[PDB]
This record gives structure tokens, sequence and C-alpha cells, in this order.
């Protein structure tokens, strides 16, 4: 065993904080006196020991302890998702990190779909979402048929962010070859930093993972998500072809979300009354 | 082998039966042929196949995998039980159908569970489920997890509430709550249409069921009387025998349908509502 972990910046699923200077995380607790379960998790490549936390991590945790199994968790070292680019043809992100030997397991927001499963094993989902789109309060949109993402001009910017499967979708899709050649100027490195730029006026429009973005308007008062949810969809555990651990850890799912603990997670990461 | 048999359940959307042109006996077009065997008499095990005719969503999915896979298939009706259901440690329904090998595969309204899973292979979800709770418009019920449900004799009058037995739904409540599923037995209807008419007349108070057929029947209500207000979310699959080599093929088109619009086009021609 020791299983090698990648995961992702992106909250609510993962948060990412600095070691105190000992070397330990920093002692929490969620409102009820519940103590915030906390991992060292090494990322950068010079690489650093940081401090994770969140949906996810209880997720692996609980994964961890009913499997009996032990990991070490990294961030992964480009920071991305993971898509399948021309060199003849190669994964980035957690995706090239599984399928290297670099990581061993996935526990990550990442979304199943048909190409990364040609490639690797998917567990059965431990969450079920959608895209929507997130705009400053200001701001009243249809959605993704409105004509201002439509008909793009330089007068309404919107964006994905890169090396996401959302990205990729946006480049081969020939009728949003339009929306594309707008959003190529505009697409971000991560979530947080298209988030912050919404915040400021210097993006309109964010498309992306509800699961993320309604947690952000939930929390923030200045954002809102708009649109219905479009292409539902799962989360779930990326693991390589021949993994043993395959069968166990889909189980182990379908177990949580049967015996309660799946909603318990969205109760305390995903569930808040800021607005 | 490229010939299977495969078993399915009547459920509408999900799958419809209807009689044949009597004078052809020949489905109309749109629709796939099933046959359904049925007893001489209760003191026999002779009986004869009748030719029906299918349709639905699960049928139309059946279709499309069919034409992408490359397999012919023969249909028929589940006739020992329903879904899926142990019995002194033997599984009736579609899934004893796959698990003592007289089917190769079960499409139709099929929860994945954790306990079904043991013994067959499950597909990726095509549609999103679990468990709801459907009231008359006005009732004041925060869902499954509430005390009016969970300790019906805590008020007064006790609410009256129900499922229809032998399925996901009440295997879920006799695991997670048992005075609760106890309290129930009382209640339980021998189907959809016999629930929805106590609901309607003042005979139950709430009715717990698969969440996506109360949206449907919420969505065709007469009236948009009857809501729902979904715990253990999972999904319906495709159930294969343990170790399949469909699995493989099957996975990556239904994720294809998802990814192509062709998921989309189905849900609207089947699951679309007015309220
Ligand atoms: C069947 C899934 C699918 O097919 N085509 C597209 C587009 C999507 C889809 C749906 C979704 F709800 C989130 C993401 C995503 O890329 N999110 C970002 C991130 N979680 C990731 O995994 O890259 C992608
Ligand atoms: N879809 C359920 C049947 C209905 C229910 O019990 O909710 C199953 O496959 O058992």
């Amino acid at each position: 065993t020791r299983l090698k972990i990648v995961t992702i910046h992106q909250e609510p699923f993962v948060y990412v904080k600095p070691t105190l200077s000992d070397g330990t995380c920093k002692e929490e607790f969620t409102v009820n006196g519940d103590p915030v379960k906390k991992v060292i998790c090494t990322g950068p490549r010079h690489t650093v020991p940081q401090c994770c936390y969140g949906f996810c991590i209880d997720l692996l945790i609980k994964l961890a302890r009913t499997m009996n199994f032990t990991y070490e968790v990294h961030l992964v070292a480009d920071g991305k998702f993971g898509t399948q680019e021309r060199v003849k043809k190669e994964w980035n992100g957690m995706m090239g990190e599984l399928l290297s030997g670099q990581a061993d397991m996935i526990v990550a927001p990442l979304t199943i779909n048909n190409e990364r499963a040609q490639y690797i094993e998917f567990s059965k989902p431990f969450k079920y979402q959608g895209l929507t789109i997130l705009v400053k309060k200001g701001t009243r949109i249809t959605g993704i048929n409105d004509p201002r993402l439509r008909n793009p001009s330089d007068k309404f910017i919107y964006a994905t962010v890169k090396q996401s499967s959302v990205d990729i979708y946006f480049r081969r899709q020939v009728e949003l070859s339009t929306m594309y050649r707008h959003m190529e100027k505009h697409n971000y490195e991560s979530a947080a930093e298209a988030i912050q730029a919404v915040r400021d006026n210097k993006l309109h429009a964010f498309i992306w993972d509800s699961a993320v973005l309604e947690f952000e308007a939930s929390q923030k008062c200045d954002l809102v998500t708009t649109g219905e949810l479009f292409f539902r969809s799962g989360f779930g555990i990326g693991m390589r072809k021949d993994s043993p651990w395959k069968q166990n850890v889909s189980l182990s799912i379908l177990k949580s979300h049967e015996n309660g603990f799946m909603e318990d997670l969205d109760k305390t990461w995903v569930r808040y009354q800021e607005c | 082998d490229n010939h299977l048999s495969i078993v399915t359940l009547e459920e509408a959307p999900f799958v419809i039966v209807e009689d044949i042109d009597p004078l052809t006996e020949t489905c109309v077009r749109n629709t796939v042929p099933c046959r359904k065997f049925v007893k001489i008499n209760n003191s026999t095990n002779e009986g004869m196949n009748v030719k029906k005719c299918c349709k639905g969503f699960c049928i139309d999915i059946l279709k499309k995998l069919s034409r992408t896979v490359k397999f012919t298939y023969d249909l028929y009706l589940v006739t020992n039980g329903k879904h899926g259901k142990k019995v002194n440690n033997v599984w009736n329904g579609m899934i004893g159908e796959v698990v003592y090998q007289r089917a190769v595969m079960a499409v139709g309204s099929l929860t994945i569970n954790e306990e079904r899973s043991e013994v067959v292979d499950f597909s990726v979800p095509f549609v999103e489920t679990g468990i709801s709770v459907m009231v008359s418009r006005g009732t004041q019920v925060t869902g499954l997890s509430d005390k009016k449900f969970q300790r019906p004799h805590d008020y007064s009058p006790p609410f009256r509430f129900g499922t229809v037995p032998n399925g996901s739904t009440e295997r879920n409540i006799r695991n997670n709550y048992p005075y609760m599923h106890q309290y129930m037995t009382r209640f339980n209807q021998r189907g959809v249409e016999d629930a929805l008419v106590s609901l309607k007349t003042g005979k139950l108070d709430a009715f717990i069921y698969d969440a996506a057929v109360l949206n449907y029947k919420a969505g065709r209500d007469e009236g948009c009387k009857l809501v729902t207000i979904i715990f253990a979310t999972t999904g319906y699959g495709i159930a294969l025998q343990k170790g399949s080599p469909w699995k493989r093929q099957i996975d990556l088109a239904l994720l294809q349908f998802v990814g192509d619009g062709e998921m989309e086009e189905l849900e609207t021609l089947w699951l679309t509502g007015i309220c």
C-alpha cells in the first residue's frame, strides 16, 4: 500500500493553507465543536509541505479508514484538471499524473466523461452536479443561450478554466466556434482567479461547475448564478484500469450515499447560510 | 455471441408495454418486440410467451446501445418479482435474472445500490435518481430526515406515509431508520398508481419513492396538486453479469450520449412535464 493521492486546489472540495512554523496544521473547529480534519499535502517544481482539508479530504479519510490503506497527498504540479493535447497525444493535469505513475488515485472534483474513461477507471459518482454561469449581482442573463454569449463582443467578457473538460469541449464543438474565439482571449489558469476577476468587473461571466459556483454564491453576496444546470454529470474518484482498489472504492461511495455520510459532507462543506 | 438475452420491467415513462397489432403481430415503428411469459394456470409451470411491444426512455437507450456497441437482442419482461430483492439469500427480479445467467443484461428503471453491486456489474448511471417524497402542495416536511417520519408518534395526528415495498427505497429505509420502517408497513402501497390515488383522496399524507419517477409524475399531475420537496443520490444503470465483456463499451457509449446531446434529446422526448 501507501497510495499517492493527487488532488487540486478548489474550494470547498480542497482548501490549501500554509503549515504553521513547526510543520503542523492550525487546530480548527466547525460550529458544533467538531474538529476539522487536516492532512499534510505537498505542492509547488520546488515542492513545500502545506495543509489540505474539505469535502474531498474528508472523503479520502473515510475511504482510507474503510478499505484500510495509508496515503501521501500532493497537489498536481501544473495546477490543472487534465485534457488530452497534441504534442502524438498526451494528458496533462491530474490525468497525466495518474497515467504516468506520479499518482495512484485522483481525489478531486474530477468530472466523469467519455474521453477520460477511455484511459482511466472512474468510481461511481460521489457527487452529482452540472455546469452553470457565475456573474456579478448586477447582471441579468438568460444563460448559455443569452445573446451576449451567443453573439460575443468586447462589451461583455466570459471565460472558463484552461485544461478543463469544459475548455476543450468549447474548442472541439462546431456550433461553439464563435464563443471559443471570444473565450480564447480570456480563459484563466484557475477557478479562483476567475472568481476574483468577476468580483472586480474584469470578467462578466464564468462558466464552471455548479457545485463550486453555487457555493461561492452562497458565501459571497456580490455573486450569483444564472441559467439552469446544463451538462448534468458527476464527479468520480480516478484510478488506473488495473488498480485493485476499484471495486471497493465504488462500493464505499455507494454505501456512503445510502447511509447519510455524503449528505453529512454536504451539510458540513457545501450548504452555507451567509447569503 | 452477439445476440443478447435482455430483461426489462414495465415502469412508465422508462419502459411502456403495449399490445401488438393483433392482425399483424407486428410492432409499430418506434417500438421494439418484447415477450412476456404467461402461465396457463396457478397449478403449473406451463405457460406461453406472449408477443408484446416495448417503448420508452430506457428502450430508446437500448436501441442506441444496440447500434453503437453492435449487438442484437431478444427482450423479455421479468415475471419472478420486480426490480430485485434478496429473499432467503436468493435474488429475484431483474437482478436475479442477471445473477443466475438467464439474461446478459437488465435495462430499465433499475437503481444502483451497494448490495446489488456485490452481485452484478453496473454501467455508469444514465438517469439521476435517489429517494424523494411526494405530497399534496402545502404540506410542510423538510425531507426523508424529518422527525415527522423518524418519530411519527411524537405528533398528533401521526403522518400517514408509505412506499411500494421490495425495491431499493424500502431496502434503504429498513437499513437506516428501523422505527420508521416498521411504522410505514401499514401504509405500503401496491404500486405508484395506487399511491397517487391515496394521496389525492386524503388517505395518505406522503409517498416516499424513486426520485426520477416521482418528478415525472409531479410534472404530469392534473392541476399540479402533487409536488416533490433527493436523499441517497444514485442513478439507474444497466446491470450486467460480474466481469461482463460488454461493460467497457456500454459505459463508453452511455458517456458519449451525455456529451453528444443525445441524452438531453431523450430527456425532452420522454420526461418533460407541465408543472
Ligand atoms: C459529461 C460531462 C461533460 O461532457 N462535456 C462537458 C463539457 C462536460 C462537463 C460537465 C460538467 F458538469 C463539468 C465539466 C468540467 O469540465 N468541469 C471542470 C472540472 N471538474 C474538470 O473535471 O475538468 C464538464
Ligand atoms: N427503482 C427501484 C424501484 C422503486 C423503488 O423502490 O424506489 C429499484 O430499482 O428497486
